[PDB]
This record gives structure tokens, C-alpha cells and sequence, in this order.
């Protein structure tokens, strides 16, 4: 078995990974949108490893933080956007390949 | 020893956040990070 292309991880996570963690955090899509672009920025920047485990931790973190913004916070429907992202998961880690 | 083990006893939690605010602030100055995480935990368990 090989590694995975950056897009290849995109095609993974939009189907077989995000819904899974969404069922772990107990949320539904109605309130916790995740655009594709945020995922592409994520995988391109915050995790450079051939395996998918690290991206699995990131996307987890984002979801449950969204849950905290729901259950008590203001918004009835968190909407991750790339400009929004720095709030939720903080500052970029990697840059200088 | 086998019979002694509880099977399903579930201590009831407090689940109001307010009272958790107080009791976390009553006994430890600062260390705000851990407070934020555990508070987030109760906030989600109350949901799901």
C-alpha cells in the first residue's frame, strides 16, 4: 500500500471520514457545515503525513469545538469558512516546504 | 468478587453549566485552559 495524493485525501475525507466523526460528536449536517475548501486548506497545511490519522484528529477537534459553540453558544448552525478557521483550530503550523 | 462489581450503576451528574462555573472557580486560580476544556465537555454531554 502507498501513501495518498493531497486530493486523494480530500476524496477520502469528504465521504468516509467527516460523516464518521460527525456521528461521534453526535451532530447533524443541518448545523455543522464543512465546505470543501476548508478541508483542502487543512490537509495542505496543518498535517503533512502520508497516513490519514493526523487529519482525523484535526477534523475531530473542529467538530467538537463546533459542538461547544452550539449547545450553549450563539449560532444555531456553525458554518466553517476558511477565514473563520483560525478561530476554531488556531494559527497555521507548517508552511515552508 | 464477581457479584461485587456494579453493572450499570451510573452516578447522576450535575449538568447545569452555571453551578459548574462556580465550583470550578471556587478552588483553583487561573489555569483557564483546563477549565475551558472540561466545561466544553459537560456542554457537549448535555447535548448528545
Amino acid at each position: 500500500v502507498s501513501g495518498y495524493v493531497a486530493q486523494e485525501k480530500l476524496a477520502i475525507a469528504e465521504r468516509y471520514l467527516v460523516p464518521q466523526a460527525r456521528a461521534l460528536c453526535g451532530l447533524d449536517e443541518s448545523k455543522a457545515k464543512l465546505s470543501s475548501d476548508v478541508l483542502t486548506l487543512l490537509i495542505k497545511q496543518y498535517c503533512r503525513e502520508s497516513g490519514v490519522r493526523n487529519l482525523q484528529k484535526q477534523v475531530e477537534k473542529v467538530l467538537r469545538k463546533s459542538a461547544y459553540k452550539i449547545v450553549s453558544g450563539e449560532a444555531e448552525s456553525v458554518e466553517v469558512t476558511p477565514e473563520n478557521l483560525q478561530d476554531f483550530v488556531g494559527k497555521p503550523v507548517f508552511t515552508v516546504e | 468478587w464477581l457479584t461485587s462489581i456494579p453493572w450499570g450503576k451510573y452516578s447522576n451528574e450535575n449538568l447545569d453549566l452555571a453551578r459548574a462555573q462556580a465550583v470550578l472557580e471556587e478552588d483553583h486560580y487561573g489555569m483557564e485552559d483546563v477549565k475551558k476544556r472540561i466545561l466544553e465537555f459537560i456542554a457537549v454531554s448535555q447535548l448528545r
